[PDB]
């Protein structure tokens, strides 16, 4: 579908006119990067068992 | 072959 | 809905009708179908269970109403009791005014994500509405200082009508 | 490009300056021209959420592209003829840009060598 | 406020009336109980201070500071029964009495409504701190430090005395409320400038401000551990607290008569952090770090900006919690090796695995890693200062670079590296040391979730 | 950004090809790649820059992980001048590197093709810094340069490691992890490039002789680098070239800029400041 | 105390070949150029005059400095090597074991009991080893850092505990 | 990796020593103080320890190398440096 | 196990490229002292290396073999469709 | 342990006190050298050549192997610049002046050619990117009330 | 011959290139002979304490203690005010402070001047 | 089974509480979850009114 969305959540503080809140913006850059980073680090995690075995 | 390893006491 | 669209305007959701022409199944549709019977349905079942429990006993609460009091332009000089009443009222209006710009900002940011790459044009009305709010907020409370008070807010004002009255005199020339 | 070689290493009054042109009137040189028309209205690219760069005249060969990608999910192998038509539109819009580039260069020949024609004697 | 002062005062007989070895237990548990009652005051009403009586009042500025002092009181008590246990019953009983007399003055100071009542207890903190530094201080130079500490802050406080009494006879009342509501524009007359200097210098000395800061490297290096933290964790903030409170009548003379202090502070932070890049002594390293962080607050206060004030109080308390903690780190290693030199004890992560952690996120909190409130404090000051002037970032930004290099440097030298060969008296760390470290870390990171309880009245 | 992207792309790459440590070699390859990312984001090509992020993630992770395989198996030795002849000794490790190396350097329709030469093509027909364009082309050729250095010295040739061999990669953890990333380096280039919606205007009509420069400079760079690498095979002596000294010493940056400013700032804090 | 002329030139030989590793790389090139280095080192054996030898090594060191490899091939288990002191954050000293807990101590009874055996031996050998040290100590303080060995029977060599009970180079 | 011990060390030590061409195969003894038995110039021991090094892959300090002169001596030095306890 | 050590006689100067070194210093006048030690690097199964290009076309034969069958099948079904 | 008199004192004025300081610093009178007292207050602390701990022979066994110091040896006044991880004075294979010349030259050459590249930019013999709807004034951020100025694209 | 290796305060001269170590004079014969003598004296004592079974604490290093004292309080009792120190104090003291005042005051004066005539965009700048 | 109990206690339960949070607590506040407008194209139809955006009009009909 090609929808990009923002998950704003718990309000950290209402900083007068500023509303700093924990908010997870997501778009193409996010949704594309997430599998790529996870795929690589999972493969690295599997390799790290072999290499870092005596530590 | 297994052998002793020195380690600082973590029990405390 | 709890909130209202009058102060949180939501343009109608122009959702499309999915009409695909391809032989192979669309994975997204069925991947949500399992989600419905694995996550969505148990969440709803628990939610309606706790909601009816909440409906069993419904204790209430209300919103405190502060009736208007004479402000600091009516306060006799050095009249501490009256000045104290005005200062509290001005600080009440200060915080609720901060919430006014906060509401506009949230509505301002709402358009930007909603309109996608068409943000620059779709809600040019939204940008100017915030611009007018920001400009008035500049004349209202900006530059007062860390120890701001209604007296200082009067002083900044008294600077302004003095400035524009001279401008009106200069306009008369 | 040949223009780059002849601009800095050669003359300066013949090679086009991309920052400056079009320096000559559009209707000049050739009486009457056709007008670059967009088949869609201003609403189409807005509702299609077309990005600012991808809002050229070529967008009419792109508006149905995204629909085809959606209407044929996932099927990354289709939407090739539609992309082929879009690429061919890029051919037309691009080739239009060098045609005017040669136009101005030829019009820049039209400028000086004539100016020097009535300069050494009249 | 009598729900806090009265139990604190009644705790004084409590310790003296206790048995031989039960003094530490009863004092700790009740002081912790006093801390709990202090948390009852964190709720500040909308725009009004929680005025209790004419004698005492509290607002969102002193509300976090008060509970910091009460929360501190167990921590010195938890950090003292190591070297104090080898002493007679009376002297241990006396030591507890002083800190409780210390906190009692501090509790009264932050809650005082009248600037004179503020003033009396504000200098009165010298008397218990001076004797603590001199009596139980484990060094020789401490005798010079006591003179250096006492005179330096008094040399600024005494001119302050003449300033307040002048305000009382001229303006009228002197309490924190009437001054704010009856505030009048201060002229540019040279007499007003000197009154500005008098009303300000006393508070800058206790911060301290660069140049007028040499009493920290003397006091903190050889103060007793318990006295070291309080002097580092609140007594510096005591000078800070008066800065917001007294800058209600110094307007608009603040704008022009602040440039020398801003230049002294914005340059001092680079210089003082450059001190920290090389210190032979760990405790001196921490003391100078407190100078740099406090110098940030001086910049923060002197701009007199809404955003600046909330960042000031957030950093003020946050620095106190971490600076006190790092001092506990020094005391632990100094206890094992009986020295203060950096390179003498090294590679301590291998020997002590958990202390490697405790010193680790202590350094991160000292580094203003987001979202730790050290960051939410420093970052606010940068934004306020940048609005004041665009070149402030060049200096104040460079501080975070310099602050990083030395902060990890003590982590690299002490914890990491190779264990010292000859050192062999380092036993496993007692659960008291490990617990005391947690009593500092947990409230810090716990409070990160709700900075609104530390952002002060301007929030 | 065009200026910074270009200089990072070449200078680090120039300091790469003269090093004798795979970890240093592959790292400098990243920074040269990171320099390449800053070039494309420079001339209004943000999405394709992010495409380059994904493809670079795939093959560059394998290279280090593949280099991790050889380092540990051959008793934690990292100097490239000592391994030698790993082609038939470790088939999968040698197989992974050549696919990874080719993807990083070119090889159309592989992972690097859907990102790199598109960036090179995009930066070609644009109003860019003429000097910065020259750096990208040279560094693109230099990308193949150190790639040959790794393949030639490590895997090709005669072996040089200590006599007791411990070469082994049969552990399923190493084989499966490499294979999982390997299939990514073959197809993930085609997948997302055909899957993500077109987020940039395409470049279709350019002369043939800069549409191919991306392949040309890499193939060209492949040639002399191989010839210059087997020039070491030539029995004759090799002179200690001065330019070789400059490049092999990391471009002189660490020996000065980590020693001149740190000394002064540390000296200032003691003589001034503290004392 | 003093690296004589022969000691220094051999040190020059060893370092010269190690640098030439990084240059020649391939073994066939190595065995050739090393032989030239060897042959051209053999020629100046009858140099006689020691002054010439200093002059013979005067240009040698700078010539090495001329052709020194900027990235010499240093060995991993050596200073400058990649795996230098890497396997050290695990070799906690032996004396730390005394601070263990009885529950921890009861885990390894046989080793702990044998450690106590080594503990007593050090206690008994100390007086003899310190006495042996002073009985043949040189006048005017120790002149050479080398320590005397165990002369008679039974007595252990002085200053042995830390050398013998040093942590293993591969503790893990 | 299976750790090395004496019979491993000794066999590898006499391995490279035998491979040296000038060393006489029958003259190879673990207790042979080189030059006084096998004619070897002072410039040769400093270069054969490199072969001794490359056999075991750990650098032999020149201070220890000049003292290291016997096939038994190399075996003893290698074992203790690589914490070989058998 | 025991790691039985290979015998000594399998390593001489012949065959290896170290041959070309031998007559060099022999013409110079000296003799190579370490020739036999390095023979194993250039000999045994460790010899007959692969050229640089040879490594790059690894799997070309069966890779191209997978081509012709694949293209032949797709040529047949598409043309007959 | 150590007594008070062994603590560092004032400048050694007479050679006799120079010898006493050298003994106090566990050195001899030959190698002892007080810092040049320009008033900086170095006292009698013996200045030592700028030698980072990296300079010290790693193969030698030290009492403090991490930093390469032995017990009692009078360490440098400037130890913390010259520790193993801090500033290192190791001899580079090439001269520092040459070290600096090539660094500054390459950076200056890179910057200079970058400027001349900007002076004569590279582009294809192609023209403007023709854009419809009077250069999309409306969606560029323009105001609807202010009508766009006449802009049109033609064809040949 | 390649160019020589000139030394620097940051790029030191190696022992292999130093002319001084080339000529080992009989005067230097004993000069570098007591090096081991004093080192062994420090050595033999150090191992004796280090190996001592009775030792439980740390062995105090007089050089370390002296260094801490020298880099500390024992500086002003050796401080003599001279034009070098006096100028150095002013140059690294009042100098930067006034220079920082000049740049900030100049910019701040220019900053408020633009606001005075309304020559700065702060329409959206409301938080301060 | 070891894959099954991993799924339930590390995906099934965590997705349950997150969805419940995202469906009845945080989405109960305005402008908390904002998404891009549903990108429709000329020719298709929309749901909330059942209206058809018109088909793309006659194309200048070019070919390659
Ligand atoms: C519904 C509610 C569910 C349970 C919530 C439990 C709490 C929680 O997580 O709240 C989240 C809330 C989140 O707020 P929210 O706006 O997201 O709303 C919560 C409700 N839901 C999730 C449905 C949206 O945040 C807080 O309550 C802040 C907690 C801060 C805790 C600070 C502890 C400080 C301790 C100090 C000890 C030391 C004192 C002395 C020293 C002081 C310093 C000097
Ligand atoms: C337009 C298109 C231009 C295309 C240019 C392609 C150039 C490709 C690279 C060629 C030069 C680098 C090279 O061949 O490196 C490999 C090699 C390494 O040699 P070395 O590091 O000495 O190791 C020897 C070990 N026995 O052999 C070497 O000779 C290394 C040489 C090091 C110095 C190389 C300097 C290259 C500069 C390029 C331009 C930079 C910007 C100006
Ligand atoms: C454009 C460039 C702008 C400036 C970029 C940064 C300049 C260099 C800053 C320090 C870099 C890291 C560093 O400290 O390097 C020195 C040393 C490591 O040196 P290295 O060559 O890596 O050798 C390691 C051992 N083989 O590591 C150490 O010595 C670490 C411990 C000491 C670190 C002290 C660093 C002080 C830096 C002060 C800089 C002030 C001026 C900055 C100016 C630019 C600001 C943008
Ligand atoms: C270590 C030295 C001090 C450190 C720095 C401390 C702060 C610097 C300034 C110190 C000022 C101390 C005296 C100020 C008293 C209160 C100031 C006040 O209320 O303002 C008056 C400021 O008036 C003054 O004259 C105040 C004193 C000015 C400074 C002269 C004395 C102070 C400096 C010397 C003594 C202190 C230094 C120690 C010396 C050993 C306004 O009164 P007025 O002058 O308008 O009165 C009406 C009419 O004009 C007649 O007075
Ligand atoms: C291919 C390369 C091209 C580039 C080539 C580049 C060559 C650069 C190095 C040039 C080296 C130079 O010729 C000679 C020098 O440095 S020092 C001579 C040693 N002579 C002495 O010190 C006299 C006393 N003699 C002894 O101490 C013993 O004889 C000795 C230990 C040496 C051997 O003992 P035995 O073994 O015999
Ligand atoms: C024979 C083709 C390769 C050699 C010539 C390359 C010329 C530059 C190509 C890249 C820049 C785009 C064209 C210009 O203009």
């Amino acid at each position: 579908t090609g929808q990009e969305m923002i998950i704003s959540n718990w309000h950290w503080m209402t900083l007068q006119t500023v509303e700093l809140s924990l908010s997870f913006k997501m778009d193409y850059f996010s949704v594309m990067f997430i599998p790529v980073a996870l795929f690589v680090t999972w493969s690295i995690m599997e390799f790290s068992m072999w290499y870092m075995h005596s530590d | 072959k297994r052998l002793f390893i020195i380690k600082p006491s973590g029990f405390y | 809905d709890s909130w209202d669209k009058d102060v949180y305007p939501e343009p109608p959701r122009r959702t499309p009708a999915p009409a695909p022409q391809t032989s192979l199944p669309n994975p997204v549709t069925y991947l949500t179908k399992i989600f419905d019977l694995l996550v969505d349905r148990p969440v709803t079942l628990a939610r309606e269970f706790i909601e009816q429990q909440h409906a069993k006993n419904r204790y209430y609460y209300y919103h405190r109403e502060f009736r208007r009091v004479p402000d600091i332009t009516e306060c006799e000089e050095k009249d501490i009791l009256c000045m104290f009443e005005a200062e509290m009222q001005w600080r009440r209006d200060y915080k609720v005014d901060q919430e006014i710009v906060n509401i506009i900002q949230e509505r301002l940011k709402a358009c930007q994500q909603r309109e996608g790459e068409s943000y620059r044009q779709n809600c040019a009305k939204e940008l100017e509405q915030f611009t007018q709010v920001s400009k008035a907020f500049q004349d209202r409370y900006s530059d007062l200082g860390a120890h701001y008070s209604a007296r200082k807010c009067l002083a900044k004002q008294k600077q302004r009508m003095l400035a524009e009255r001279k401008a009106a005199k200069e306009a008369a020339a | 490009g040949a223009h780059l070689a002849r601009r800095y290493l050669g003359d300066a009054s013949k090679e086009p300056d991309p920052l400056r042109m079009p320096t000559f009137p559009p209707d000049y040189g050739f009486p009457e021209r056709k007008e670059r028309e967009m088949v869609a209205t201003q609403q189409e690219m807005n509702d299609a959420q077309l990005m600012l760069q991808q809002r050229d005249y070529c967008a009419h060969y792109l508006i149905q592209l995204l629909k085809c990608k959606r209407d044929s999910f996932p099927n990354f192998l289709a939407c090739k003829h539609e992309q082929h038509d879009w690429d061919y539109c890029e051919h037309l819009d691009y080739v239009k840009r060098m045609k005017e580039f040669e136009r101005e260069r030829r019009l820049l020949q039209r400028k000086k060598r004539r100016e020097q024609r009535e300069a050494e004697m009249a | 406020m009598l729900k806090i002062i009265i139990p604190t005062t009644m705790l004084l007989p409590m310790t003296w009336m206790s048995k031989h070895n039960m003094i530490w237990i009863n004092a700790t548990v009740h002081s912790l109980l006093i801390s709990l009652i202090s948390l009852s005051l964190l709720n500040q009403l909308g725009e009004n201070s929680l005025n209790f009586s004419l004698t005492f009042f509290s607002d969102s500025l002193s509300a976090p500071l008060l509970v910091l002092t009460t929360w501190l009181l167990p921590l010195m008590l938890m950090a003292s029964q190591s070297h104090l246990s080898k002493e007679t019953t009376t002297r241990k009983k006396l030591y507890i009495t002083m800190l409780i007399l210390l906190q009692l003055f501090l509790i009264m100071t932050f809650t005082a409504t009248e600037l004179i009542l503020f003033y009396i207890l504000f200098e009165a903190t010298l008397v218990p701190t001076l004797i603590i530094i001199t009596r139980w201080g484990n060094q020789t130079e401490r005798l010079n430090a006591g003179l250096y500490f006492l005179f330096y802050t008094l040399a600024g406080s005494l001119p302050l005395l003449v300033a307040l009494v002048y305000i009382q006879n001229t303006t009228g009342s002197l309490n924190f409320l009437i001054i704010h509501y009856w505030s009048h524009p201060l002229s540019n007359s040279w007499s007003n400038i000197f009154m500005w200097l008098a009303c300000i210098m006393a508070f800058m000395v206790k911060m301290p401000l660069y140049g007028l800061h040499l009493w920290l490297p003397k006091a903190h290096v050889e103060a007793p551990i318990a006295g070291s933290m309080v002097l580092a964790a609140v007594l510096l903030k005591l000078g800070g607290y008066g800065m917001m409170r007294i800058t209600t009548i110094l307007n608009p003379l603040t704008n022009y008569m602040a440039y020398p202090f801003l230049m002294l502070s914005m340059w001092g932070m680079i210089m003082t952090s450059s001190i920290c890049l090389r210190q032979t002594d760990l405790k001196s390293l921490i003391a100078y770090s407190s100078v740099s962080h406090m110098a940030l607050v001086i910049v923060a206060i002197m701009i007199q900006t809404p955003w600046s004030f909330m960042g000031a109080t957030a950093l003020m308390i946050a620095h106190g919690l971490t600076s006190s903690m790092l001092f506990c780190l020094a005391n632990t290693n100094y206890e094992r090796v009986h020295s203060r030199t950096m390179i003498l004890a090294r590679g301590l992560q291998t020997l002590l695995p958990l202390m490697a952690t405790w010193w680790l996120m202590a350094s991160l909190t000292n580094l203003a890693l987001p979202p730790s409130i050290n960051l939410i404090g420093e970052l606010f000051i940068i934004t306020a200062s940048f609005s004041w002037s665009n070149i402030t970032i060049i200096l104040m930004g460079m501080n975070m670079m310099i602050t990083a290099l030395y902060s990890l440097y003590m982590l690299i030298t002490t914890q990491r590296g190779k264990y010292t060969h000859h050192i062999n008296n380092i036993k496993a760390s007692f659960t008291r040391e490990n617990a005391l470290m947690a009593l500092h870390i947990l409230p810090l990171l716990l409070l990160t979730l709700n900075p609104k309880m530390i952002l002060g009245p301007l929030y | 950004t065009l200026c910074l992207g270009a200089i990072t792309t070449l200078f680090t790459a120039l300091c790469a090809i003269t090093q004798n440590d795979i970890k240093k070699i592959v790292a400098f390859s990243t920074s040269s790649q990171l320099g390449l990312m800053m070039v494309t984001i420079g001339i209004n090509q943000p999405h394709l820059a992010f495409l380059h992020i994904c493809m670079h993630a795939f093959f560059k992770a394998m290279l280090f992980m593949c280099s991790g395989s050889i380092i540990h198996s051959l008793n934690d030795e990292q100097d490239i001048r000592k391994m030698g002849g790993l082609y038939k000794a470790m088939p999968f490790t040698t197989t992974a590197l050549i696919i990874g190396s080719l993807a990083l350097t070119g090889m159309p329709y592989l992972t690097g093709f859907y990102s790199k030469d598109l960036i090179i093509e995009a930066v070609n027909m644009s109003y860019t810094n003429a000097w910065a364009l020259l750096m990208t082309l040279i560094a693109t050729s230099l990308t193949a340069a150190y790639s040959t250095r790794i393949i030639f010295f490590a895997f090709l040739g005669k072996p040089r490691f200590p006599p007791l061999v411990l070469i082994n990669e049969n552990n399923p953890l190493l084989i499966n992890s490499i294979k999982r990333l390997l299939i990514g380096s073959i197809f993930a280039g085609f997948i997302i490039s055909n899957n993500i919606p077109p987020m940039t205007v395409p470049n279709t009509t350019m002369p043939l002789y800069m549409k191919m420069t991306a392949l040309i400079v890499t193939i060209m760079g492949f040639m002399l680098a191989l010839e210059l690498n087997n020039t070491t095979y030539y029995l004759k002596f090799k002179y200690p070239s001065q330019t070789y000294k400059f490049s092999n010493m990391l471009g002189y940056y660490p020996s000065i800029m980590h020693r001149l400013p740190t000394y002064h700032n540390l000296s200032m804090s003691q003589k001034s400041a503290s004392s | 105390a003093y690296l004589t002329h022969q000691q220094k030139v051999l040190r020059l030989y060893k370092r010269a070949l190690r640098h030439l590793e990084s240059w020649c790389v391939h073994r066939d090139k190595y065995r050739y150029f090393a032989c030239l280095m060897r042959a051209r080192f053999d020629e100046h054996k009858n140099e006689k005059d020691m002054v010439k030898a200093t002059q013979l090594l005067r240009q040698a060191e700078e010539e090495f400095w001329y052709g020194q490899h900027p990235q010499p091939y240093i060995f991993p288990e050596s200073p400058g090597g990649t795996s230098y002191e890497r396997y050290e954050c695990y070799k906690v000293p032996e004396w730390c074991l005394d601070d263990w807990h009885p529950s921890e101590k009861a885990m390894y009874p046989d080793y702990f009991a044998k450690r106590e055996q080594w503990k007593r031996l050090r206690r008994e050998s100390w007086e003899r080893e310190v006495k042996q040290l002073q009985e043949e100590t040189p006048p005017g303080g120790p002149r050479t850092e080398a320590l005397p060995p165990a002369r008679k029977e039974g007595d252990l060599p002085p200053l042995w505990w830390h050398i013998v009970t040093r942590p293993r180079e591969r503790p893990m | 990796a299976p750790p090395l011990t004496l019979e491993a060390i000794k066999d590898r030590v006499l391995y490279v020593l035998k491979l040296y061409d000038k060393i006489d195969p029958e003259k190879l003894s673990v207790n042979s103080h080189f030059m006084k038995d096998l004619g070897l110039d002072s410039l040769d021991q400093v270069e054969i320890i490199m072969a001794m090094e490359d056999e075991f892959g750990f650098e032999i300090p020149d201070i220890d190398a000049e003292k290291l002169m016997c096939p038994q001596e190399i075996v003893d030095y290698i074992a203790d440096k690589k914490d070989v306890y058998e | 196990s025991k790691m039985e050590l290979p015998d000594y006689k399998q390593w001489k100067i012949e065959g290896t490229p170290l041959e070309t070194v031998q007559e060099k210093l022999a013409a110079r006048g000296l003799r190579d002292p370490w020739g036999r030690n390095e023979a194993w690097r250039y000999s045994g199964g460790f010899a007959n290396n692969v050229s640089f290009v040879g490594a790059l076309l690894k799997g070309f034969k069966w890779g191209f073999a997978a081509f012709v069958v694949a293209v032949g099948a797709e040529y047949y079904l598409e043309s007959q469709n | 342990h150590v007594t008070k008199d062994m603590f560092p004192g004032p400048y050694p004025k007479t050679p006799e006190e120079r010898a006493a300081a050298a003994k106090k610093y566990n050195m001899r009178v030959e190698d002892y050298e007080p810092y040049p007292d320009d008033g900086m207050g170095y006292g009698d602390y013996p200045k030592l050549p700028d030698r980072s701990q990296q300079e010290r022979d790693p193969w030698y066994d030290w009492d403090h192997p991490d930093l390469r110091l032995n017990w009692g040896e009078p360490i440098h006044w400037d130890l913390d610049m010259y520790i193993r991880n801090r500033v290192d004075t190791s001899p580079t294979p090439v001269s520092w002046n040459t070290m600096c010349k090539h660094l500054s030259g390459f950076v200056a050459f890179m910057l200079f050619m970058f400027w001349v590249g900007e002076i004569y930019p590279s582009y294809q013999p192609v023209g403007p990117k023709q854009y419809p709807y009077n250069d999309l004034y409306l969606e560029r951020g323009g105001d609807p009330t202010k009508e766009p100025e006449p802009v049109v694209h033609y064809e040949i | 011959s390649f160019p020589k290796y000139k030394p620097s305060r940051l790029a030191t001269l190696p022992a292999t290139l130093d002319p001084a170590e080339y000529d080992i004079s009989p005067e230097t014969r004993k000069a570098q002979a007591e090096r081991l003598a004093i080192r062994s004296r420090l050595k033999r004592e150090y191992l004796l304490q280090y190996n001592d079974p009775n030792r439980l604490g740390v062995i105090e290093d007089p050089a370390l203690i002296r260094w801490t004292y020298a880099r500390s309080a024992n500086i002003y009792p050796n401080f003599r005010p001279t034009p070098k120190t006096s100028l150095l104090g002013a140059l690294f003291g009042i100098g930067p402070l006034f220079f920082w005042y000049y740049v900030f005051k100049t910019d701040r004066d220019k900053k408020e001047k633009l606001i005075q005539e309304g020559k700065l965009d702060q329409t959206f700048n409301i938080s301060y | 089974y070891r894959h099954s109990i991993f799924a339930v206690t590390h995906v099934l339960i965590p997705v349950w509480i997150i969805h419940y949070y995202l469906k009845y607590h945080v989405t109960a506040k305005p402008y908390t979850v904002v998404e891009r407008k549903p990108r429709i194209f000329p020719g298709d139809t929309i749901l909330e009114t059942g209206e058809v955006i018109p088909l793309m009009k006659e194309f200048p009909d070019q070919h390659h």
